[PDB]
């Protein structure tokens, strides 16, 4: 009866099928991914719907009494993951319309089918065919089409499906006592009840601006590198004063540059460091691939897994018959809990994506014992920022060396660690400002100031100017560049590939002057010190009943957001670009165009 | 090794008294999961017994394993149950993986998260209370800072080592002023005759020479004496012979 004892009771039945209805969608999900079968698609439809009706259920009968009258630390930071209504709040016509155009954004983008338009005749399937003839097709009129063509097949109806999209968007979170959907994103960023550690929404908004201005030197040299070796490769298609084109980056928009880097080889006579051909002759199997790296687990000082990893979760494809889907997703499926799906081959890059996807696994075992709405990241990027600290720690030529992989007698100079270097390059720095220009798009057309003939001439005048490339065609008000990709056209969120790269940066900056390492930090490595778990255990275990804010404090001790760990881990990186860069042109410039001839 | 079992809200009382307990088969062979427990060593149950034995059967996850501790705080251990500070019992846990899951989900038996206060240590609380936190009545619905308390399991035996169903069977020991009634097995040696030996028995202790006797004697006794107040006869625990 008294207003301070209650504290909180929600989550006895709200917390314990918040699991348990999603959980007949998880397994109905993972047999999609691994039996596809005509009635294992079933399953997932209606134990899905009910999950889904389970938000909206209880989200009508939580509208009595506001909020004001708490006063633990404990209640509020689990509340804003449950008060927000979703689509519940619109009419009959208007709510239920979201749902069936999120179904008809889905199918496009995987099951499409674009080609030549030359020759029609032989009409070829998307995702594992124009993935992997990017890399090997050194013409200039072979690249044009694939990038053209594809946004102008499956993203030329998309342009009058998106507009009436974002307009329906601003009606369900400007009822939810927010300004727009810009700050939805931002509303896990949200920090209140701490004194000294507030960290508002629009405070986010200058906080991507001041990263920003100190990697504009560090990213400049990279765009001037790699057009200077595009010399010999096209030589009457790249100026060497204004920017690269942007159909040439390796991918299909340009996110990221992994397949750019065996064209700006800087040195050919040394070898790449290589795990795949001393893997064939020593007769590696699924079971070594995941116990050796789960040593690196125990060595810090997480303690051990028992038999339900092994038998329960598969690493081989089941037959040639039955089609299992492999993407590399660790699968988050509630309260604690992990079954790996992964097609492992003999492949380096499988090799640091079994690092990765149990560096998601480590971090939601330690509040596996905790509520499921603090069993979450600490952010969105909170999640797979802590994920690959195990795969660029497992990349270090001194961890190598102590299970039994490469040659014993390896020659390890200043000219070795540049080529590993400029391959992290263009996996961190490579998709950093590209993270940047479609988060800064998504915030300036959700809030509606600018007109509809607005909409996609923004979009082409900031890639001349945040990252550097430029369109070889014009497109007019019927196509969509940015609208094309995974995260946007299942509504995800894309600010958490931001805070990856930041997060991650900030650990590993410290985890090694715990282990008392000298040198730099790309040969930084966590393993053998019994020490350096006990500085994660307390960050492992905070999830969301303690806020971002104080989840760096222990680690890094820094509040804020900032870019000085990006800065030292790449101190070869700014200094060997330097020299080389005597005679050629630094930055970017706007007058360049490949259609204005 | 039952077939069912009950809520964690809803234990059952298995009132074991004037018993004799065999750990031969459940201790020593030891088919569980994990065997840990605090306060009393499992290897003294043997040697040492007490009044009153209660027992229970509640599957739950294994990440609650750690809240079942005397003086704990936290999620389980103050709104489900609570174990006080003088608990000389043990906590023994086992992975039913084949028997106590459901496909489908195992909408049967249900436990709590949270409660209105800090329980009683081993209290049944079966209640379908309304909750009210703020300054406005609730009326018997749930609400915006008005919650409601019950719902089952998520058990299925596909997944990791986080919430797979973990039968665990808490048996609750107490020394009461009463004397003792379930005590634990205590091995036995072979018998030697006509020889000048010790003797261990279940009532009697001395030192003498084992023959065979010729007298008639009650099958209710432990011993005899002669005419001059000496123990000449010992009957034997296991077989009915003097």
């Amino acid at each position: 009866s008294t207003i301070e004892e209650q504290a909180k009771t929600f989550l006895d039945k709200f917390n314990h099928e918040a699991e348990d209805l999603f959980y007949q969608s998880s397994l109905a999900s993972w047999n999609y991914n691994t039996n596809i079968t005509e009635e294992n698609v079933q399953n997932m439809n209606n134990a899905g719907d009910k999950w889904s009706a389970f938000l909206k259920e209880q989200s009508t009968l939580a509208q009595m009494y506001p909020l004001q009258e708490i006063q633990n630390l404990t209640v509020k930071l689990q509340l804003q993951a449950l008060q927000q209504n979703g689509s519940s709040v619109l009419s009959e016509d208007k709510s239920k319309r979201l749902n069936t155009i999120l179904n008809t954004m889905s199918t496009i983008y995987s099951t499409g089918k674009v080609c030549n338009p030359d020759n029609p005749q032989e009409c070829l399937l998307l995702e594992p065919g124009l993935n992997e003839i990017m890399a090997n097709s050194l013409d200039y009129n072979e690249r044009l089409w694939a990038w053209e063509s594809w946004r102008s097949e499956v993203g030329k109806q998309l342009r009058p499906l998106y507009e009436e999209y974002v307009v329906l968007k601003n009606e369900m979170a400007r009822a939810n006592h927010y300004e727009d959907y810009g700050d939805y994103w931002r509303g896990d960023y949200e920090v209140n009840g701490v004194d000294g550690y507030d960290y508002s929404r629009g405070q986010l908004i200058e906080d991507v601006e001041h990263t920003f201005e100190e990697i504009k030197p560090l990213y400049e040299h990279l765009h001037a590198y790699v057009r200077a070796k595009l010399m010999n490769a096209y030589p009457s298609y790249i100026s060497p004063i204004g920017c690269l084109p942007a159909h040439l980056l390796g991918d299909m928009w340009g996110r990221f540059w992994t397949n750019l880097y065996s064209l700006t080889v800087p040195f050919g006579q040394k070898p790449n460091i290589d795990v795949t051909d001393a893997m064939v002759d020593q007769a590696w199997d699924a079971q070594r691939i995941f116990k050796e790296a789960e040593k690196f687990f125990v060595s810090v000082g997480l303690p051990n897994m028992t038999q339900g990893f092994w038998e329960n979760s598969m690493l081989t494809d089941p037959g040639n018959v039955q089609k299992a889907v492999c993407h590399p997703t660790a699968w988050d499926l509630g309260k604690g809990d992990f079954r790996i799906l992964m097609c492992t081959k003999v492949t380096m890059d499988d090799f640091l994506t079994a690092h990765h996807e149990m560096g998601h696994i480590q971090y939601d075992m330690a509040y596996a014992a905790q509520p499921f709405l603090l069993r979450n990241g600490a952010n969105e990027g909170f999640h797979e920022a802590v994920g690959e600290i195990m795969s660029l720690s497992a990349a270090t030529p001194k961890h190598l060396k102590s299970i039994g992989l490469l040659s014993p007698d390896f020659q390890e100079d200043n000219e070795t660690e540049i080529n590993f270097l400029l391959k992290q390059a263009l996996t961190i720095v490579g998709t950093l400002p590209f993270t940047y220009m479609l988060e800064k798009w998504r915030w300036m057309v959700f809030k509606g100031e600018i007109p509809k003939d607005q909409w996609m001439k923004k979009w082409w005048e900031m890639k001349r100017e945040i990252v550097g490339v430029v369109e070889p065609v014009p497109h007019d008000e019927t196509y969509c560049d940015p609208a094309s990709l995974f995260h946007v056209s299942n509504d995800y969120s894309f600010i958490r590939y931001y805070t990856r790269t930041l997060y991650q940066f900030q650990f590993q900056e410290a985890l090694c002057q715990a282990a008392k390492h000298e040198g730099p930090l790309h040969k930084c490595d966590i393993s053998n010190s019994t020490e350096a778990g006990q500085k994660l255990f307390n960050m492992l275990r905070l999830g969301k009943s303690e806020p971002w804010t104080l989840a760096l404090e222990n680690v890094v001790g820094a509040k804020n957001m900032n870019v000085r760990p990006l800065l030292n881990y790449f101190e070869p990186l700014f200094t060997w670009l330097k020299d080389q860069n005597k005679n050629s042109f630094v930055g970017w410039s706007t007058d360049w165009s490949p259609y204005a001839d | 090794n039952a077939t069912r079992f009950a809520s964690v809200y809803a234990w059952n009382r298995k009132r074991i008294s004037n018993c004799v307990a065999d750990y031969s088969v459940l201790y020593n062979l030891a088919p569980f999961f994990t065997f840990k427990c605090y306060g009393v060593s499992p290897t003294k149950l043997n040697d040492l017994c007490f009044t009153n034995v209660y027992a229970d059967s509640f599957v739950i996850r294994g990440d609650e394993v750690r809240q079942i501790a005397p003086g704990q705080t936290g999620n389980i251990a103050d709104y489900n149950y609570k174990l006080p500070d003088d608990f000389t019992g043990c906590v023994i846990a086992w992975n039913s993986n084949k028997l106590d899951s459901k496909v489908s989900g195992n909408y049967n038996y249900l436990y709590r998260l949270f409660r209105k206060s800090n329980l009683k240590p081993f209290e049944r609380d079966i209640s379908t209370e309304i909750y009210q936190a703020g300054n406005k009545p609730c009326n018997g619905v749930a609400g915006f800072n008005c919650y409601f308390p019950l719902r089952s399991y998520s058990f299925r035996p596909t997944y990791g080592v986080g919430h797979q169903p973990y039968r665990v069977v808490v048996l609750s020991f107490e020394l009461l002023h009463a004397p003792a009634t379930v005590c634990g097995p205590k091995k036995s040696t072979n018998l030697v005759k006509n020889k000048c030996v010790n003797f261990n028995f279940n009532g009697l202790k001395g030192t003498g020479v084992l023959t065979e006797s010729n007298k008639k004697f009650l099958p209710f006794q432990q011993f005899g004496r002669d005419i001059a107040d000496t123990t000449d006869a010992v009957r034997d625990p296991q077989t009915l012979e003097i």
